[PDB]
Parts: structure tokens; C-alpha cells; sequence
């Protein structure tokens, strides 16, 4: 079949910057490639058919081009309604997509404010214990949670999630949860999160001793 | 004008069969050649199936041949999905397209797309979720603000809805997605920021409705003395 | 040898 290789994964811009997204198919497709843009929860819209023909109701700042293997889809004063996921698909063999772009709002550094919160109570008493580490409002996305039990690194035994970036000042928040058994729990003595982050000089931990909290 | 509705997506265990319906308006259906498309979080977009206007040709992704029917009903202006012998991969958001209008063009994608409808495969049993507080403590508090929230644990399906003081409470509030864990069931947590000297005058309640369960909670979220 | 790119509207 035929491959569609996009990229960037993802861009951070500024509104009204000049943004470039670059699709390259693994075989030659003539013109036969449109673009799609996704906002969450939504089905994809298609913006450009056939390489480079705006559809209806499409704003004049994109634009596409190319034929062949190399195609580019270009929004010349980025709006901020254009945040959003982009998509490429052939349709010269079948109908191929690319992985996706998602076009990210940037704005200024702000350092996660770190939280910690030791099991409830009643969580204990059925058996599990889950300690939760927040990081509250900060950009960029990228950000390094470790959990520590007794200083020994942890992996494996705990998950992440991230909100989408805020709508009013575009941040990012993001839970990071250590799970154990109960007895296992109780084995150990201080939990800590060490969070780096770009927004803070040095690496900051927050942690709490079983019992004391 | 054009609108398509893709119905008949849920959560099933896998083997099992299960039918999608797309309704179409606002366009001549019959004239058209439609497509179903699905999206999953560790596949990108992934074309699935094509049906010509009359009902004729029908092709498929290598992946659903045999196992996945395209049909429609053009007197009901209705396509149809028969998914067989479901697999945990046939978890997706399915989309039905409408083809592109007809022109000097020789190749042809898509227009327009419906909203979608989620299908789950999995072999877990309904279960509504266990809701812990997380306590605001000095460990959560910065610069005359407090954290506080809940831990939503151990539920399936998806979704839950979490509020708090019975919606009376939205500013500061951030609830993360869910995430399934490998027991098979999900959890999520639910997050406010507060002023902390309201923490000794202020209740502070969070509200969890499991509605496939019929399981609602309401937690109070006390300070701990931490 | 059948297209599945081809038009698949009335003709």
C-alpha cells in the first residue's frame, strides 16, 4: 500500500506565526491528497482537496501544494481557531492517512506548582493505596515526575494523565498516581515526587512520611 | 445542509457481532458512494470499508475482510456496519464519509463526515467506581491557595461526570481524563484550587454520576492534619 | 482491475 509520512508530531506556535506542515507519501501520488483539520471530540474537516483547492467556507490564510511524493499545508497567520490536529490522506490506492500534527498554542514559561496527597482512609481500608502528585498550570508540556519510595526509584507502578492546554491562559495540568497494595504500602516509610521542569531551576520534590499525613 | 449520524456503538465483549447505522440528510444518499473510517488512540485513522451508490462494489481494509459487512438501504437513506468476531483492535471511534462529488476527476476521497460512535471490545463487567478524597494539607497548599479533590477509581464502562457543590463550584476545577488500568477498569481524578483560609467554613463536595451502573456519589473532602 | 478510487456516484 501507500505510506503517508507527516511531521512535524507537533508544533507549538504563536498566533499569527507562519506555520508549515510537511506530508511525503512512499510512492508517487500524482495530485490526489487532501488535508483535514480535528479539534477534540470532532470529526475531521476537510480544508484542502486535491493538493492545493480550498474548500467552501475555508479562510484564505491556508494554502496547499505539491505533487508526486512531497506535499505542504500552510496556514500563512496562524488564528486562534486554527489549534488544532491536522491530517493528510492520499486518495490515489485506497485512502491512507498521516499520524497527525497537533498545532499547539505557545505562550510563556510557568513553573508547575507540585502537590502531593497520601491515601485516604478509606482507601486503605479496601485494601490499596494510591498517592497522587499534581502539577498545576504550567507550559511547556514536557515535564519529568518520578516517584521515590524510601529514596529507590519507582517504574512500572504508576500512571499519568494531562488535561488539554487551558482555555483561558494555556496551560497544561497533569496527575501523576503511584498504586500499591496496602502491604506494600505499609513496608516503606517516605513518598516523594521529584518533578523537573524547564519553569524551575532545579528539580523540586514533594513528599510525606506513612502516618504523618 | 449535509449531515450524517452514526449510531449503534457500545461496549462488547469480544467474539461477539455488532451492527453501526449512518443516517443521511440534507444530500441525495442514493447517488453516493459512502465510507467508514475508524480512529484509535494507538493507530491513527484507518480507512475500513467503501459502498457505490447502488449497493454493487464494496471494498474493505485487508484487516476487517470477512469479518466486516458494508450494506445500505438507499430507500431508508441509511448505511450499515455488520462487524463479526469483534477483536480488542476493532476498538475505535467508527465514522461514516460521503464520497466526493462527481467531476472530470478519475480518483475519489471523501467530503464530509459524521460525528462518530465509540466501540469498545472488552471482556470486563459493568462496575460503578469507589470515590476517595484527596485532602487539602500543607502538602497542597501555595501562596494563600489550597488543592483538593477526588480519586474516582475502579469503574467501567466509560463515562463518569464529576461536579462539585452540585455545580455550583466550576472555577479552578480540572478533571483529567480517564485512564484504563490493566485490572481492565478505569480511573480518573478531579482537582480545585481554593482560597485556604476557606477551608475551615467552606464545604467542599464532589458529586460522581456513573450512569451505566446507576451509581451516584457524593463525597465531602475534609482537611487533613498534614 | 475494479478501481476503488473510481467514482463511486451515479454516472
Amino acid at each position: 500500500d501507500i505510506q503517508m509520512t507527516q511531521s512535524p508530531s507537533t508544533l507549538s506556535a504563536s498566533v499569527g506565526d507562519r506555520v508549515t506542515i510537511t506530508c511525503r507519501a512512499s510512492q508517487s501520488i500524482a495530485s490526489w491528497l487532501a488535508w483535514y483539520q480535528q479539534k477534540p471530540g470532532k470529526a475531521p474537516k476537510l480544508l484542502i482537496y486535491k493538493a492545493s483547492s480550498l474548500e467552501s467556507g475555508v479562510p484564505s490564510r491556508f494554502s496547499g501544494s505539491g505533487s508526486g511524493t512531497e506535499f505542504t499545508l500552510t496556514i500563512s497567520s496562524l488564528h486562534p481557531d486554527d489549534f488544532a490536529t491536522y491530517f493528510c490522506q492520499q486518495f490515489t490506492s485506497y485512502w491512507t492517512f498521516g499520524q497527525g500534527t497537533k498545532v499547539e498554542i505557545k505562550r510563556t514559561v510557568a513553573a508547575p506548582s507540585v502537590f502531593i496527597f497520601p491515601p485516604s482512609d478509606e482507601q486503605l481500608k479496601s485494601g490499596t493505596a494510591s498517592v497522587v502528585c499534581l502539577l498545576n498550570n504550567f507550559y511547556p508540556r514536557e515535564a519529568k515526575v518520578q516517584w521515590k519510595v524510601d529514596n529507590a526509584l519507582q517504574s512500572g507502578n504508576s500512571q499519568e494523565s494531562v488535561t488539554e492546554q487551558d482555555s483561558k491562559d494555556s496551560t497544561y495540568s497533569l496527575s501523576s498516581t503511584l498504586t500499591l497494595s496496602k502491604a506494600d504500602y505499609e513496608k516503606h516509610k517516605v513518598y516523594a515526587c521529584e518533578v523537573t521542569h524547564q519553569g524551575l531551576s532545579s528539580p523540586v520534590t514533594k513528599s510525606f512520611n506513612r502516618g504523618e499525613c | 445542509q449535509v449531515l450524517l449520524v452514526e449510531s449503534g456503538g457500545g461496549v462488547v465483549q469480544p467474539g461477539t457481532s455488532l451492527r453501526l447505522s449512518c443516517v443521511a440528510s440534507g444530500f441525495s444518499f442514493s447517488t453516493y458512494g459512502m465510507h467508514w473510517v475508524r480512529q484509535s488512540p494507538g493507530k491513527g485513522l484507518e480507512w475500513v470499508a467503501i459502498i457505490w451508490y447502488d449497493g454493487g462494489n464494496k471494498f474493505y481494509a485487508d484487516s476487517v475482510q470477512g469479518r466486516f459487512t458494508v450494506s445500505r438501504d438507499n430507500s431508508k437513506n441509511t448505511l450499515y456496519l455488520q462487524m463479526n468476531s469483534l477483536r480488542a483492535e476493532d476498538t475505535a471511534v467508527y465514522y461514516c464519509a460521503k464520497a466526493y462529488r462527481t467531476s472530470l476527476d478519475k480518483k475519489y476521497g471523501m467530503d464530509v463526515w459524521g460525528q462518530g460512535t465509540t466501540v469498545t471490545v472488552s471482556s470486563a463487567s459493568t462496575k460503578g467506581p469507589s470515590v476517595f478524597p484527596l485532602a487539602p494539607s500543607s502538602k497542597s497548599t501555595s501562596g494563600g491557595t489550597a488543592a483538593l479533590g477526588c480519586l474516582v477509581k475502579d469503574y467501567f464502562p466509560e463515562p463518569v461526570t464529576v461536579s462539585w457543590n452540585s455545580g455550583a463550584l466550576t472555577s479552578g476545577v480540572h478533571t483529567f481524563p480517564a485512564v484504563l488500568q490493566s485490572s481492565g477498569l478505569y480511573s480518573l481524578s478531579s482537582v480545585v484550587t481554593v482560597p485556604s483560609s476557606s477551608l475551615g467554613t467552606q464545604t467542599y463536595i464532589c458529586n460522581v454520576n456513573h450512569k451505566p451502573s446507576n451509581t451516584k456519589v457524593d463525597k465531602k473532602v475534609e482537611p487533613k492534619s498534614c | 482491475n475494479p478501481d476503488p478510487n473510481a467514482n463511486p456516484n451515479v454516472d
